[PDB]
């Protein structure tokens, strides 16, 4: 094995060697004394890192073997064990784990490291104890990256359980499962340092993983650092930059991966973490901050379905609203976005959010006293984003403003109900988004983009967009007339011919949909089938 | 004490160092092993003032990091700042008779203030060193345990901070070797040169070959023993 470092083949052999080492006790212990001394012997070979990891492992369990006292008694654990595991540590061993983790017979695998990860906190906890306190000491108070990884083994191994852990609930449910684990969790939750603490953080984001292990993260702040604890530390870090005008950064960037990672896999519990983190979130969103689409991502997962929508609408009518100055005309309205959602970051964390709320409802009158009211103003932006998208750097980048797009355009379509009419509404039928919706997409880059997506085809992630646009057209075409005769007399800028001529004529659209039927997604296939109906 | 407190705002002296700064902590310090008088001290805020004044910024424990016991820049407030927060050390030390929680964490959050000494200290006890290093080490690590012991306070009734760690290896390390402890060892007192010249071997006690040495051995030799628990 040693003559392989790189080599991602060495992941093969670590189950024989995870489970030997587990399995000490077959050897005799003549051998397993032997082997003993032969390691602390090879300490010679930095070069090989994966020699060190496998050999600090060895003594993870060597120390659980030597339980029968023959062996214990024998040794002393100064000389035995802990100065060479110190060497060990010092030779790398807890990054090769790292590594070993983080590029994840997966069964004999997992369970194997699963075992290993678990020897290490029960058996080992002198060395976790020893590492933190060498850490605090260590720095005084120009680091360099370099400088503040050198002894940063600890958030290693925490590094390690979050790698090894993400996914996996199974394997995650172990730490909450009994309240030495649980009790590795308290013990990490102690550790101030920052760099400690947001590497916490980050791992038991990896630990919430099951919609059951979210809950008991939920819970463990909440009742046995608390999350009110941590609002308050954004709510600090919030004042500091402000007053003001990496490390920050870091700590922060993690404790919203955090509070995202489980207002996403949660329920009611949502809305007691929405009310606590909303209030704090928003201040933090109006701070520049490099963290300002985190948060709104994350505010996003605070959304609830219901009414109570209208604190979030507010928050954001007023954090694009509240710097611009509008004229009574258009343009200033999406200066007024495009002053506040100056980077990519933003606009994406901007658009999920919008994703969110417009899911399903908003307030009347929104954005009255300041401005021309509605929401149309929002839509109107997506101009300035969905128009542009075609010059993207970075197609994954493209693709990723694209989806949040089409599934809000998608979502304004379904937001009127169209069957009352065919099978104080006018004031209805000018507040719902459906017209904006509409009034734009037959402003024909709009259409153009929209049929691009048909166009070229097919990862999978990129399938979802063009079923998406399937559907939008068709649901178009089925609505087309509504939106001229019913709903824009109602409200009564201007009209349709423009895609048809384009949709229709634009043969290559025609022929790709033709080609969709047969191609298996039935949603795709089977919408392809009825536009064309929609078309003729 | 009050302009004696006053004093030590004042004591930019920017012909080039503090001279004030530290005379008047001296001054405060002598007063300070009175016990009656540090409680005064603290009751006056001295803590609160010590961390308030422009001499704060310069410390470092604010401030970069020339201040060093041996640091070449002087508009002498370097070296002579390590000593006004070091030697003044003692004053929280006697400060502490106090006993219970009412200024132990205005004390410590003194020394929260200073992360860049507490970082600075330790790493001093690199190889490299100055029979001071080991005072100012000392004095942490009492602190600190006493503090911790204090940590267990509560609120076991109320709060409490500080960092333990990297200090005992370094100390060991130095311990083996007296031999390149002598050597690397420097004198920086007039009158701490002397006793480096002087001998004391003793084998009523034998350590060492020199009176420095052995004063060098006794102060990083206690302060294993209230770490090691």
């Amino acid at each position: 094995l040693e003559r392989v470092s790189l080599d991602a083949v060495n992941l093969a052999l670590l189950m024989a060697l995870l489970y030997c080492f587990d399995i000490s006790f077959i050897e005799q212990k003549q051998y397993i004394a032997t082997i003993h001394s032969r390691l602390q012997d090879s300490q010679l070979w930095k070069l090989p890192g994966l020699q060190a990891t496998v050999r600090l492992a060895w003594a993870l369990a060597l120390r659980g073997i030597s339980q029968l006292p023959d062996v214990t008694a024998l040794a002393e654990f100064t000389e035995a064990d802990e100065a060479m595991a110190e060497l060990a540590i010092a030779d790398n061993v807890f990054l090769f784990l790292m590594e070993s983790v983080v590029v994840s017979q997966e069964e004999f695998y997992i369970r194997r490291v699963h075992n290993l990860i678990t020897d290490f906190l029960a058996l080992m906890p002198m060395k976790v104890k020893q590492l933190r306190n060498r850490a605090d000491e260590d720095a005084r108070m120009m680091g360099n990256e370099p400088p503040i990884s050198l002894r940063r083994d600890l958030e290693h191994l925490m590094l390690l359980i979050g790698e090894l852990y993400k996914k996996n609930p199974e394997l995650a449910l172990e730490y909450w499962c009994p309240t030495v684990l649980s009790k590795f969790v308290r013990q990490m939750g102690d550790l101030l340092p920052p760099t400690i603490y947001i590497p916490y953080l980050k791992m038991l984001q990896g630990l919430a993983n099951g919609p059951q292990c979210a809950h008991y993260c939920f819970s463990l702040l909440k009742v046995n650092v608390s999350w009110e604890h941590f609002f308050h530390s954004l709510m600090l870090y919030h004042e500091h930059l402000r007053k003001d005008l990496q490390k920050e950064q870091d700590g922060l960037i993690a404790f919203l991966q955090l509070t995202s990672t489980i207002i996403t896999w949660s329920e009611n519990a949502r809305l007691a973490l929405c009310e606590t983190p909303v209030v704090v979130i928003l201040g933090l969103l109006q701070c520049s901050i490099p963290l300002k689409a985190e948060l709104l991502k994350t505010l996003a997962a605070f959304g609830k379905s219901p009414e109570i929508a209208a604190s979030l609408w507010q928050s954001l009518e007023y954090t694009i609203l509240q710097t611009v100055r509008i004229p009574s005309g258009i343009e200033v309205e999406l200066n007024e976005i495009e002053s506040r959602c100056e980077e990519y970051p933003l606009t994406r964390a901007f658009c999920q959010l919008i994703s969110t709320l417009v899911e399903s409802s908003f307030p009347s009158n929104l954005g009255a006293g300041l401005r021309p009211p509605g929401f149309d103003p929002y839509l109107q932006f997506l101009r300035d984003s969905v128009f542009r998208f075609r010059t993207r750097a970075r197609a994954a980048e493209k693709w990723e403003v694209a989806e949040v797009v089409l599934e809000v355009f998608y979502k304004l379509l379904r937001d009127y109900e169209p069957q009352l009419e065919d099978f104080g509404e006018e004031i209805i039928a000018y507040k719902p988004p459906g017209f904006s919706l509409m009034y734009h997409l037959l402003n024909e880059p709009m259409l153009e983009l929209a049929l691009s997506l048909l166009e070229e085809g097919v990862k999978k992630h990129l399938e979802k967009a063009v079923q998406h646009c399937l559907a939008l057209l068709n649901l178009t075409l089925q609505k087309e007339n509504l939106f001229m005769d019913l709903l824009r007399e109602s409200q009564l800028v201007c009209p349709l011919e423009q895609l048809l001529q384009g949709i229709n004529p634009k043969a290559d659209n025609v022929v790709n949909i033709a080609r969709y039927l047969y191609h298996g997604n039935p949603e795709l296939a089977f919408e392809s089938a009825k536009i064309l109906c929609c078309i003729s | 004490l009050p302009t004696l407190l006053t004093t030590l705002e004042v004591s930019l002296r920017m012909k080039q160092n503090l001279h004030f700064t530290e005379a008047t902590l001296h001054l405060l310090l002598t007063l300070a092993r009175t016990q009656q008088g540090a409680t005064a001290v603290a009751g006056a805020g001295i803590t609160q003032s010590i961390c308030l004044p422009l001499l704060s910024v310069y410390q470092l424990s604010t401030n970069g990091t020339a201040q060093t016991p041996s640091a070449s820049r002087k508009s002498l407030d370097a070296p002579s700042w390590p000593g006004v927060y070091r030697l003044s050390m003692s004053l929280m030390e006697q400060l502490l008779k106090t006993l219970r929680y009412n200024f132990l964490p205005e004390a410590l959050d003194f020394v929260g203030v200073h992360q860049e000494r507490t970082l600075q200290c330790l790493n001093a006890v690199r190889t490299v060193q100055s029979l001071a290093c080991l005072e100012e080490a000392d004095h942490t690590v009492g602190f600190i345990l006493q503090l911790s012991n204090f940590m267990k306070e509560w609120h076991l009734m109320r709060d409490i901070q500080v960092n333990l760690g990297y200090l005992c290896q370094a100390c060991t390390s130095l311990l083996h070797s007296r031999k390149m402890l002598q050597h690397y060892l420097q004198n920086k007192n007039g009158d701490g040169l002397p006793s480096a010249v002087a001998q004391r071997v003793q084998r009523t006690e034998a350590s060492e070959q020199q009176a420095l040495h052995t004063v060098q051995y006794g102060l990083l030799k206690i302060l294993s023993k209230t770490l090691a628990a």
